[PDB]
């Protein structure tokens, strides 16, 4: 009964669980671009 | 060892939070390992100022792990980041190209081999046109089409590029079903929105934490490297951006449970960025590489190359399957 909605600004990060390399790292403030 | 661990996240959140300061609203996407593992691979050939420049701007403390740690700890990494699954595509390539006649010493051809899996291409790059194209398809093959045009200028006085570029396909455990995919507004800001393709599944169970404190949301949609997606409250980007730290980082992974979500919407959707990184990496203190001081004399022998140019382009894509990720720098190098 928990809603999670990604309809607004948002942040991504890929983590190496080892090294705590950042492979990847994103915000998205408008997917339409 | 650990102090890699909090060089790595201050580095990645140091490039981010100046890559925001340019363009603030813009969408931003970016490898921070892609960049960091090509200064790593050009500090093999680097001494006295120009060398400990070069690592302290990547975070790392000289005291606290040695050279040849650092060093260690790429080829480490750069050998799990070559894997294929059902789940997983991964592959990381570095490369080396280089004007025919320029002599190498062996040391740094070997190192460059064996640490970072780099090859060296003779390229004439008089022929302008003929070089970029060399080094694009190399990059474009590397990343599956994904990356494209990454050299777009290209000096014709151009000793050598070192070249990195990473390639990441991963399918979602639970995919979306394109059935659920409605077209819904996004917020661009509270009163700001347009309306986009909207991924939606039912009744997950998935690593889930709210932390009222930060106004945030973070959940895990998905090997040995997790994938975070941190969903602040309305008109709470900024102030979650203010907290990135590894502090918080490690908060929000000791803090996530298995949680049921009646419903998840994620968009479906594509975003690109490309930047020039000089002035990003002089103000991280990696200044000597660029003038005529630069001692890149473990590369040739003498003192006869300085950086020009880095250049870095970044792709995402999500969709109803699973997401894919690819990135490139390349690193100019001219001769003086
Ligand atoms: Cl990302
Ligand atoms: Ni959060």
């Amino acid at each position: 009964r928990t809603i999670v909605r990604f309809n607004r600004p948002f942040l991504m990060i890929i983590v190496d669980n080892f090294t705590w390399s950042i492979f990847f790292m994103s915000k998205v403030t408008n997917p339409k671009q | 060892d650990r102090g890699l661990a909090s060089a790595n996240v201050d580095f990645a959140f140091s490039l981010y939070k100046q890559l925001v300061l340019k363009a603030p609203d813009k969408n931003v996407i970016f490898s921070p390992l892609s960049i960091s593992t090509a200064l790593a691979f050009l500090s093999l050939g680097a001494h006295n100022t120009t060398l400990t420049e070069i690592l302290k701007g990547l975070k790392f403390n000289l005291t606290e792990t040695s050279e040849a740690e650092i060093h260690q700890s790429f080829q480490h990494l750069l050998r799990t980041l070559n894997q294929s699954s059902d789940e997983l595509q991964l592959s990381m390539g570095n490369a080396m190209f280089v004007k025919e006649q320029l002599s190498l010493l062996d040391r740094f051809t070997e190192d460059a081999k064996r640490l970072y899996g780099s090859e060296a291409f003779a390229t004439d790059f008089q022929d302008s046109a003929a070089a970029k194209k060399l080094i694009n398809d190399y990059v474009k093959n590397g990343t599956r089409g994904k990356i494209t045009d990454l050299i777009k200028d290209l000096d014709s006085q151009t000793m050598m590029v070192l070249v990195n570029y990473i390639f990441f396909k991963a399918k979602f455990e639970m995919p979306f079903d394109p059935q659920d995919t409605h077209q819904s507004r996004f917020y661009l800001s509270k009163k700001k929105y347009v309306m986009v393709p909207m991924m939606s599944l039912h009744h997950l169970t998935i690593p889930y934490f709210r932390d009222e404190e930060l106004s945030c949301t973070v959940v895990q949609l998905n090997g040995n490297a997790s994938a975070l997606f941190i969903l602040p409250d309305q008109d709470k980007m900024e102030e979650v951006e203010a907290m990135l730290s590894q502090e918080t980082l490690s908060r929000f992974f000791e803090s996530l449970e298995f949680r049921e979500i009646g419903e998840l919407y994620l968009p479906k959707f594509s975003i690109s960025r490309d930047y020039n990184l000089n002035d990003i990496l002089l103000q991280l203190g990696i200044e000597e590489a660029f003038t005529s001081k630069a001692d890149l004399s473990g590369i040739t022998g003498a003192r006869n190359l300085a950086v020009s140019q880095v250049v870095h382009k970044a792709v995402l894509d999500v969709f109803e399957e699973g997401t894919e990720r690819s990135a490139a720098t390349a690193l100019e190098v001219l001769f003086q």
